[PDB]
């Protein structure tokens, strides 16, 4: 049987570094603060059927977010004005 | 067209072909009409007893109406004329899950059994 | 060069990554028309549009059959109010709005009135809400319509849906609201509010441009005269291909709405609640436009005296937002403000992506720039000479 | 700014005062870390000495000597 | 398991590569609103929405000022129709048509009667085409509008649009054609042509579903009344958020097409060609639906005598195909096909994509399944046994 | 608001200010409404020969009605008042390349101009 | 001065290897047999600028290739009947 | 079907019979290649003997012999 703590801590660890690729300002900033703050959300619930659907929704965002950061990589754009000062 | 169980009857064609309608012993049914999309021809053949023990089929029309009237074609054999008379379109349609848009070709092929059973019949009197 | 924050999310939204990954296979491979009923590049695409379907519905405690997609809340807003005047125009040529309400229902209502039908147009009171007694007071034995926004586009304010539901229900007087601005955003139940016929808008919400949808509820059956012709798409109230990527994007974008809505209204409240303190603790005569009671935080309007809108606008060069706008202000004009704060009210919008850093950055340039452009400004420095501005006789 | 920047991270990353940030103090048992913590503090070790920290060496970083050793030893 | 080829492109295209490369920088960082006119997201979104008018304008040889973007050919149908139609009604109450058009036109000419308009329908001839010199005749002195498609998308049989506009010009009668599947496909010229209104969609010429355009002459002017009501986005005629990124997407389409429209001419026709030949040089009693002497090569619409159309469909299980289709056919009706063949007819399609390897598929299994279905049909046996199926007295 | 010439008179401002409206040789113009968007002053100081030697202004408008009101103050600068009467809208226009929504800007700089030589000439009779 | 043979072979190569990596059947039998004969259609220009406007439009096409390419493989989806047989 | 699969090709792409596809020939002064078919030619014999050809060893292939000589050392 698969452990829930190994691939609930794998699968943040992984999201966080992925959404940090974002080239865009608003979807990395939302993505990494939304990801922090489900994870922590979340780290109180029990039951093992609802914690395999939270990790398999985790797994599915994770491919959103890997397929998102590459397409924004290939049409990127300059930097906002806050990224320099 | 879509549903498995329709294009079985195309896929895995059985009982296609034709009877002697010469013989005292096969009814023909021919229904429906070549502009109206649907032709259906079923034959049966019966023994001396009056049990169907052989039927074939040829239909011009969608895949609901080929399935319906072949699904017409095995049911109606190893019943006798009276039992054959009471298959209904409803269990066709039932048996195939047809859409309402394709109840017509249930009805078609129930009266494609009967005008075959009512060609027997007329036969049979002398 | 490097580009503006975008603080204009009432105008329109980003895509929301989740939203683009959603709709991007049907921009590749699954590129079939949804109506095509004779092969696998048909049904996957259909079966795309269903589910998309499913997911509007869910968002506002709709049956998917009563979701027809369209063009865009305008679109909506046409069929809504020109659809149910045309229907009923035998028996009823009154139709009730109000003065806030978005310029395609005020248009429509217009045009209607060219058609011979009579147009009431609710005035609001000075929070932008509309008087519940007067709407129900107004309502006349051939009303066959009233029609009020959920939550405006300007100046943000909420209307009272629910209780005007109750209102209409009573009365068999068939209700629409306008909820472009507020579909994902506050909780909408189309029963326990009793609407009849609702507004959506794709790219308000997170979603593509070029989308939108009507709710029209079913029972008690609600008819409306369908406006476009054609083959009887969308049961044959919206004629024409429903384009498949876009309302596969529309229903991604309600289903992360539904997950996330309490998520970002607590966000944006806070952010919301900090702009508009840190503003008015650092400015004399700011004045916010709409009652702060009955508001959606996300939409922040406003008045900052003695400097008008646009130049504030052009100052604040590093920050997109908008002046006057529609998603001399007719909405300010409505809620009774003096015509020159009116010229001297901004927009600002706070969305699912805006940081604190953002918002922090706006309020300081836009307290640098309202002090900057009072030095400039000769109505600041009569004031400043205790001149009452009231007493001139101008031009 | 020794490389005992490692202490400001993990200050920072966990709300303690740099006074309470001591050399033999577990994130865990000492300064009041989960794992969520934990993942965050070592990915903002990453960031802040622009090095990679691989997840066998990570679960060895459980004390501030732990994190202020590796960093001393990766450049 | 694998997937059918696509041989339905009259029902819709998918996208060109090089057209969703310039939507997709639209659907991640340049999401401005093209009305907001006081930020760089704004003045980048239009700037880009003006390039695609010109893009489109450049096609057809119009000025980018005739061109009004819509969500589809069908909405642009209904403006060009009922717009023209409600705009002369003090003077004007009759409109032309034919029996073949699209059911956008024929539904919108149906809903102007109920308004109390006349509508002729012309017939065609056998050939698909109309008849110019009955057209001439049935032009009155209250006659606003004459509306004939370019090209059919059941049959492909190309209207004589420029003779048609030559009529019309001459007698100061608009002239609206519906170009959805002839725009990228054929040469189009606005002024050689004598068109005073056309339709396109971008969904048929490997563009995004969801967007259009309507060309409205402006010297000399054509006049329209709008029917979508709001705040006068492009030049009030078509109010509601231009889309950007599918607008850039059918400007794109149009810009592909203009420089890929020989090339794919050549390369279809020639493909077209292999396929009516091949199976017609291997099956009996197959007959094509439109002359081919005045017929776009990439809609190919045959009729196999004693098979049903639905049938065949089925049986050619992996091409996607379609029958009686807009893109018991009205079309083939009017070209007065036999009620039976009309039910026997299928729709084959080549675009710019299509392979010959997979027309060679397509004809061999339709050789195939033809000749498997004539063997299962009962009017294929009667006729092998010499009887007359027109002597049989049927139901 | 756009345009790199407009925005220019914002983000480099010259001569925003005031003049003593007591002076003899100092002409003010107040020209405009709140209530319309756009209230420009323009006050000019003439010396004993009639050349205008400075000038100040100040306005609450759009970026256009800045840029057009600053513009004129500059423009008057150095010029006689018969001169400084023959400044147009249309050269200020033309300078800044006003879109034609923004032409009332240049309209009521001029209009600025002419108050303020008007209130003058008014000072010089005695 | 750049050589525009070198680029005009250089460039052929590049664009048809990358276009025989598009997952999607109708774009790349498409793309490969749409260079072939634009490169032939072409083969006897002799007007220098003509030649450089071509070879700057043969790039930018390269540059919508490799991307395309690339989201084709992200969002790839099943073969067509006839790669099998 | 030795790997003299590489005058099949070479035949194919130039269309060439296979009788003309000699070991001395020149793909362009022998067998009316230009370079547009050259480098068709080396990606069809890339392909059909799943190996990778650079560019200074495709320059090198210019002959039928050189062709053959190049995949018989390729594995
Ligand atoms: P550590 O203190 O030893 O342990 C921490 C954990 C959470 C493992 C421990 O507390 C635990 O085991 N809790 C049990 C409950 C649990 O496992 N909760 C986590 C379930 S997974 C989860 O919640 C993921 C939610 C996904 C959010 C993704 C948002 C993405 C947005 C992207 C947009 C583009
Ligand atoms: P070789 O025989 O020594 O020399 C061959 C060449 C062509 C180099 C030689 O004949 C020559 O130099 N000719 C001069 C003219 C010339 O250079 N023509 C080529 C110019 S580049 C060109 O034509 C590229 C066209 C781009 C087509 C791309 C289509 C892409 C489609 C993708 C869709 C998704
Ligand atoms: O993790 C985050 O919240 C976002 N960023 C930092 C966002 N930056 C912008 C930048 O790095 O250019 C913040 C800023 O500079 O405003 C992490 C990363 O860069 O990978
Ligand atoms: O170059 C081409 O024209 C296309 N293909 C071959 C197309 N194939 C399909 C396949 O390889 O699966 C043809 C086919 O099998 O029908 C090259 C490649 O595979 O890289
Ligand atoms: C944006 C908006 C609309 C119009 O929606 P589109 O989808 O752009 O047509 C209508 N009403 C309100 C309140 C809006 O904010
Ligand atoms: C597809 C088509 C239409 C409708 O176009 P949409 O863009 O799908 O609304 C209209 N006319 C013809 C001839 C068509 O083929």
């Amino acid at each position: 049987a698969a452990s829930s703590r190994a691939q609930v801590l794998a699968l943040y660890r992984a999201m966080l570094r992925e959404s940090k690729r974002f080239s865009a300002y608003n979807y990395r900033t939302y993505a990494v603060r939304r990801i922090r703050d489900a994870f922590r959300e979340n780290k109180n619930v029990k039951d093992p059927v609802e914690i395999q659907t939270l990790v398999n929704k985790a797994k599915r965002d994770l491919g959103v977010i890997r397929r998102q950061v590459h397409i924004g990589q290939l049409y990127s754009t300059d930097k906002l004005i806050i990224e320099n000062r | 067209a879509y549903h498995k169980k329709v294009v079985d009857h195309y896929e895995n064609p059985r009982n296609v072909g034709s009877l002697d309608k010469t013989s005292k012993n096969v009814g023909t049914g021919l229904v429906g009409a070549p502009a109206c999309g649907d032709v259906m021809k079923l034959q049966i053949q019966v023994d001396e007893k009056g049990k169907i023990v052989d039927a074939r089929f040829k239909t011009f029309g969608c895949g609901s109406a080929i399935a319906s009237s072949s699904l017409a074609t095995e049911w109606v054999k190893g019943k006798t004329v009276e039992e054959a008379l009471t298959i209904k379109n409803t269990d066709i349609a039932k048996e195939l899950c047809l859409p309402p848009v394709k109840l017509h070709c249930s009805i078609l092929a129930e009266d494609a059994i009967k005008a075959a059973l009512a060609d027997y019949k007329l036969k049979q009197e002398p | 060069s490097l580009r503006p924050l975008y603080m204009d999310v009432q105008a329109t939204t980003p895509l929301d990554p989740r939203v683009l990954d959603a709709m991007l296979p049907y921009l590749i491979n699954y590129y079939g028309n949804p109506h095509s009923r004779t092969h696998a590049y048909g049904w996957e695409s259909e079966a795309a549009m269903e589910r998309a379907r499913q997911q509007v519905a869910s968002l506002i405690g709709a049956d998917p059959r009563e979701i027809i997609f369209t063009s865009g809340a305008t679109e909506s807003n046409n069929i809504a109010i020109k659809g149910v005047a045309r229907f009923y125009r035998s028996r009823k040529k009154h139709l009730i709005t109000t003065q806030t309400e978005h310029k395609c229902v005020l248009d429509s209502c217009r045009s209607l009135e060219a058609e011979g039908f009579q147009v009431t147009y609710l005035p609001v009171q000075k929070s932008g809400i509309i008087d519940l007694k007067e709407l129900e007071a107004a309502i006349q034995p051939d009303t066959s319509l009233v029609s009020v926004m959920t939550v405006n586009n300007e100046i943000g304010v909420k209307q009272p849906i629910a209780e005007i539901g109750r209102i209409c229900s009573s009365r068999k007087v068939y209700f629409h609201t306008d909820a472009a601005q507020a579909v994902g955003k506050i909780p909408l139940d189309v029963n326990d509010m009793k609407i009849d016929l609702m507004s959506i808008s794709g790219h308000k919400i997170y979603g593509p441009k070029g989308v939108g949808a009507i709710y029209i509820r079913r029972r008690p059956r609600v008819r409306v005269e369908a406006l476009q012709s054609g083959g009887g798409q969308e049961r044959g109230m919206r004629s024409g291909t429903v384009p498949t990527p876009l309302v596969v994007g529309l229903g991604a974008a309600c289903e992360v709405a539904q997950q996330e809505m309490e998520y970002d209204h607590k966000r944006i409240s806070k952010l919301s609640e900090r702009l508009i303190q840190n503003i008015m603790k650092s400015l004399p005569d700011v004045v916010m436009n709409g009652d702060p009671k009955h508001h959606y935080p996300g939409c922040i309007n406003l008045s900052f005296a003695y400097v008008e809108g646009e130049s504030l606008l052009m100052a604040l060069k590093d920050v997109a937002l908008s002046s006057g706008s529609a998603c001399p202000s007719y909405v300010l004009r409505a809620i009774g403000t003096d015509e020159d704060l009116a010229h001297s009210s901004i927009r600002f919008g706070i969305g699912r992506f805006t940081t604190e850093e953002e918002v922090d950055y706006t309020v300081e340039k836009c307290i640098q720039h309202v002090k900057r452009l009072r030095e400039m400004s000769p109505l600041w420095e009569m004031v400043q000479d205790g001149i009452d501005l009231k007493s001139i006789k101008w031009t | 700014t020794i490389e005992e920047r490692v202490k400001k991270i993990i200050g920072e990353q966990l709300g303690v005062k740099q006074e309470e940030v001591t050399n033999n103090a577990s994130f865990v048992e000492d300064l009041g870390a989960d794992s969520l913590d934990t993942v965050e503090l070592v990915m903002a070790l990453e960031e802040e000495f622009d090095t990679e920290i691989p997840d066998e060496e990570a679960e060895k970083i459980t004390t501030v000597q732990a994190a202020i050793d590796y960093i001393n030893g990766h450049q």
